[PDB]
């Protein structure tokens, strides 16, 4: 027999390592594979789809109302919404890309930031969309966050804007979870004109806000969420 | 180079469908519905294919879209086993494979305010109102053409209403993810989805299981103009596509 | 080198290197292209 | 491969920013579309978030514990903890279960590895040499029904013999009826008013028993087996919508009643940093 | 390769000894340009003092106890050392600190070999058969909070298994965000009055958490581990000048107040021997 | 399987054996290298690099005044400094080549000894560099120092004198820890002509001393240094 | 000897594996294998032939 | 032979064998030859 | 590869893949083609 030296770390429990093994079903014959649609290959591709952002998170209770996002009409100069750009945290945490990243420590590449109007057809608003790159304070004025990064959209036939939010970073990964020397910037939203309703027309009308990956983006280093806990183990 | 998109049309059988405020149609997964090849078939009984006599639009039962409607749901193939030929063939054959073109419709003025999210969910598993371990009751989860309500009270034995966590425990805003298309007033009049056949297998029974759940959900509330009724109708059809069918005996005996 | 008789003793097949999003993000009849009108 | 394309300024009657997102379709938009960038490339390949790796590490799946001491006195052998059997699923443990359950069929290959521990709460001089027998019990094979049964012997069952503080492991093949897994079944069992929906046999891997094989001593030893299960060739189709509420049973998609907001309320108005 | 020239009596222009240091430059000056030599072979390649031989050999950099005893009247489990956690950093002990801190950036391939030691300084008649968990918690995982949570499932997050008394050994790939690991920074978080300087998320590994696996027991065994790294496919940039001081903290240049002299004075005047 | 025998020393931990292990992040990709400059391969790079030699170390405390040595005007005929040459210890233990030398047991080949000058610009002196190879008494007097190893220099435009102390050992490697046999041998410095100092000019005027490795330097046997040491773990 | 690290599992009796072990009885030869009629390869054959059903179990 | 799918499994890559200390001893803009005067 | 000297230490021979039931299923004297009339 071969003279062999185990070296240390010999029949230690590795949850990660990926050796062969011996079947428990010798000469088992698996049912065949057939052609189900939706099939994924990496959480890339998924990642890269827009879910909605519940942006109006501030609600005592969880409603369909938390992802619409109010405008009021004859408003000049003023904010709509504003945010911090956590995006394993705050109101992204709830959405597909936020989920997902929670899953991993390590973010790079560029987001798709989306919104849809639903107010009448005979209503308009101009409004600028703009991202604070981090270091600078969060925006208190139009004038200051148009200063930075900005779409002005003007709300028509093509009812949703899409204004992507550029890889701005030295060190090329940020982590997930909130820390401030790699946080993100901020992301707010201000009326370029103003909101104007049609005659006979009443009210707030509103916003839906979508979140999605460019093909840039990457993600490393998995780690179990804190998005769901159990106390006890589960019975059928 | 002078054409428009708004305007499509769908003929299958003898039905016609015309809209003039469409937005672009999904097919599920890019994958357009199709007949059990042999490469995949398990069961050797010879599958009947109807053809036009059940490949057409069927409309179901109009719902009234009101200020404080919370949404719809509908299970297929269940909610077209009292649809003509393809309601007894579903019923009369042990085992059925179907596709299905979705067609929803609500119609308003350049005044009204709101928006639909209209979205088919494949093996949507409905949880009971009740918690722990109860299970929801075959008649909640097949109620036919009149779907379910997710506006009204819960019921013993029947599954949960709480639209905002889809009847199941997730969040409204994350069924993007599943094909799905909205209908925003300002834009649009109808959504249309077509659904190839989704299942483990490549044929399955009809009466004990719903390959997929269409719900029509109000994100944006609706925003009537002052002095109009605070309802609008909504009409959804639906098309078997693409239908296979297999192993025929005796009627099925179903509860209720 | 495999040291069993069954694929099912194998180790993992590494990562399906060929990806497409285009069957989620945008499964429409019509091709869209991005600047040209969604809708007209 | 590039990630960002060089792009300068823009002036053109074609307008990527502005789309229609009620057609259901998330436009393939580029940071280079909204601004003007520079040439930067992607420098990875995405080998982590394959479905092969996000599913393909040990996660623990059961934990229970058995009894080496005398059957005198007893009438029921896993009451007294004698024996254990455990209904094989996935659904035990929220952290690999919300993973799993994030899509509607899997197809995979296990391997399972089996980890049993000693602990002598009671008075003993010495740590027994315990050796611990796990069998698979497919449906249809006769359960134990006590700790010395016949069924032990095992002439066709699958079963494995390792000594306690150490290690087992062995791969299954896809043992599902059906070409993938169903994580969700919108079904019965029947077409009945009283049957079971979505836990059925679609969602029945089998069983597996566990024994201490070694005779009863005069001290007693509890063992705590803990089973991991890894999955290898891991195949998955139709993507859903991620799990937000605890969960209150196995194979079902029931949550709690009276549970707390998921959705993180801000702290000020929607304007606020 | 020729360590030393033939050189004969030199009566030049040309003087190689006569420079001006003052330029920052240090010539290469060699013994054949002051005095006459002979021709000799180097005979030597350098292999040990290559960057990956200084900085490739294993060497201790955390030490930690921990008990199996009932979780029954105890808080908090952590202060009961039923399980303890570690903040990974390399700056514990100074043996290893100084070696690495000689460069100002360094990228390596990591490789943790752990030790764990059982004692009882208690009454307890047998060795124990004790099974220690050592758990990776990435920065935004969840750290345990119990012995026994639901954390050390660990249904992602990397986990290790191995007996005490045996050893266990695992590689870890370059972890840092940035190209290389800064072991300086000249720096703060965020651009604030009271912010932690040089200690940041630039040198933040994650954590690892350690606990007995095994059911509590009816002695008491305390578990030191030792955690060793040892450095593979090193690259070093910028070198930098020796530390002469004793340290204070982890990830801070401090030293002691009243610190000795770090120059050993002469025994007499400059003149002596 | 394979029939095999465990060789003795089977599941021991030797810190030094470079053996391929399992990772603990499969199928992770590290972050991209980017080009830094001064890239180190070796430490027989950076330690052919001068340090100032605390040659004056005769002070109560540590100063800036331990680096300069003393020259006093109108001196002859007299010793201006002089010192043992174990690298490893006394005026060398804190400098670069001292401190590197001290990571290892073993040394050979030759070094590179310099000396700057800074008096005035009208000044002059002329000093004789000494070295003793090992075997003769440390010298007391230029005639002793001047039967040895040594260059005169002469201070003027060219600020630096380097002389090169060539490696005179029988043995092919010497101790870096001070040992009697392994001694290294002397060196010292003394008047030439004496120092001259211009009209309107006082006191005493300093040279600085640096060293260095020659090309043909050799270290071996790596060993943990006693420069620096704890006797509790630290903390954050 | 060549350095080796044992995985989890080493030593476990699992009653399906097929390696190789060593024989009790070294250099021994079989008696030759003879034609027997009804040599049966798989169970697929078999299960093929008709069997009767006890189709009136009600005694 | 390695063992191991991941480059950070392997063993050391020896020495990196071609060095020029230059770029440390001598890091100056104009390139200065011993013998010839440092200054003029 | 086989490390050991004797045919009893190999592992098994997987199967026998050519199957014939005729000989337990037909084992009749003058062969029968099914839809010809078994007797007449």
């Amino acid at each position: 027999g071969l003279p062999t030296t185990t070296l240390p770390g010999s029949g230690q429990f590795l949850t990660t390592d990926d050796r062969q093994s011996p079947s428990a079903l010798p000469n088992y014959e698996p049912t065949p594979r057939i052609h189900i649609p939706g099939k994924v290959h990496n959480l890339l591709e998924i990642i890269q789809v827009d879910t909605l952002i519940p942006m109006n998170n501030t609600h005592t209770k969880d409603e369909v109302n938390s992802y619409l996002i109010p405008l009021n009409a004859n408003r000049q100069n003023e904010q709509v919404f504003g945010t911090n750009l956590f995006i394993g945290d705050g109101v992204f945490k709830t959405t597909l890309l936020g989920e997902i990243v929670q899953y991993y420590t390590h973010w790079s590449g560029s987001l798709r930031f989306s919104l849809m109007y639903t107010g009448p057809a005979l209503s308009s608003a101009k409004l600028i969309l703009a991202y604070t790159p981090p270091g600078a304070r969060g925006p208190q004025d139009r004038r200051e966050a148009m200063l930075g990064t900005h779409v002005v959209w003007d709300i028509g036939l093509q009812s949703t804007i899409v204004m992507t939010i550029p890889w701005t970073s030295g060190v090329q990964f940020r982590y997930t979870d909130p820390d401030t020397y790699t946080s993100a910037g901020f992301l707010s939203c201000w009326y370029q004109t103003s909101l104007i309703l049609p005659p006979e027309t009443t009210g707030q009308v509103y916003l839906l806000s979508f979140i999605s990956a460019c093909p840039d983006f990457k993600l490393r280093l998995m780690k179990d969420t804190q998005t769901i806990s159990q106390t006890v183990a589960l019975t059928e | 180079c002078g054409y428009s998109d708004r305007v499509q049309q769908i003929t299958l059988g003898n039905s016609t469908i015309t809209t003039q405020e469409a937005a672009n149609a999904v097919v599920c997964y890019a994958e357009w519905p199709e007949y059990l090849p042999d490469v995949d078939a398990s069961d050797v009984n010879k599958t009947s294919k109807p053809d036009t006599s059940v490949c057409r639009f069927y409309t179901l039962d109009s719902k009234t879209w009101t200020t404080g409607s919370k949404g719809w749901c509908w299970k297929l193939p269940d909610a077209l086993k009292d649809m003509g030929v393809f309601g007894q063939n579903m019923f009369f054959h042990s085992l059925g494979r179907s596709g299905y073109t979705v067609h929803v419709q609500c119609n308003a003025t350049k005044f009204h305010s709101g928006c639909l999210l209209v979205v088919v969910i494949p093996e949507h598993q409905l949880a009971s109102h009740e918690g722990g371990n109860v299970s929801v009751k075959y008649t909640f989860t097949h109620p036919g053409e009149r779907g379910i309500d997710l506006s009204s009270a819960n019921e013993v034995g029947g599954p949960v209403k709480d639209v905002i966590y889809n009847m199941n425990g997730t969040l409204l805003g994350n069924l993007l993810i599943f094909p799905h298309q909205f209908i925003n007033l300002r834009t649009n009049n109808t959504a249309t989805i077509v659904i190839p056949y989704i299942n483990s297998v490549p044929i399955d029974s009809m009466t004990r299981h719903n390959n997929v759940s269409l719900m029509v959900i109000p994100i944006a509330p609706l925003t009537v103009p002052t002095g109009a009724t605070p309802s609008l109708p909504i009409t959804v059809t639906i098309a078997p596509m693409c239908t296979e069918f297999s192993g025929i005996r005796s009627k099925s005996i179903v509860p209720q | 080198i495999n040291y069993y008789k069954d694929a099912a003793s194998t180790s993992s097949a590494g990562q399906s290197l060929s990806m497409d999003p285009s069957k989620f993000t945008e499964p429409v009849k019509d091709l869209m292209l991005k600047g040209a009108p969604a809708l007209n | 491969t590039v990630a960002s394309i060089s792009s300068g300024p823009k002036h053109t009657q074609k307008v990527p920013i502005l789309t229609a997102n009620e057609t259901g379709a998330t436009m393939p938009v580029l940071p280079s579309d909204s601004i003007e960038t520079r040439t930067t490339y992607m420098h990875f390949n995405g080998s982590e978030t394959d479905v092969e790796c996000f599913l393909g590490r040990a996660a623990c799946v059961h934990v229970t514990e058995i009894q080496n001491k005398d059957a005198t006195g007893i009438d029921n052998h896993r009451e007294a903890k004698l024996f254990n059997d455990w209904k094989i699923n996935l659904s035990s443990l929220v952290q690999l279960r919300k993973k799993l359950e994030l899509f509607t069929y899997v197809r995979f290959d296990s391997e399972y590895t089996i980890l049993a521990t000693a602990s002598q709460p009671d008075s003993a001089n010495y740590s027994s040499n315990l050796v611990v027998q796990a069998m698979y019990v497919p449906p249809g094979a006769p359960n134990p029904k006590e700790w010395d049964d016949y069924t032990w012997q095992s002439a066709s069952n699958p079963s494995v013999f390792f000594k306690v503080g150490d290690t087992s492991r062995f791969s299954v093949p896809y043992v599902g009826l059906a070409s993938a897994y169903n994580c969700f079944y919108d079904g019965y069992s029947h077409d009945d008013a009283e049957t079971q929906y979505g836990i059925t046999v679609l969602n029945h891997m089998g069983s597996m028993a566990f024994r201490i094989v070694n005779e009863h001593d005069e001290h007693k030893t509890l063992v705590k087996i803990r089973v991991y299960h890894r999955a290898k060739h891991v195949e998955a189709w139709i993507p859903r919508a991620p799990r937000a509420l605890p969960y209150t049973s196995i194979g079902r998609t029931n949550y709690p009643k009276n549970t707390e907001p998921v959705i993180k309320k801000r702290k000020g108005d929607i304007k606020s940093y």
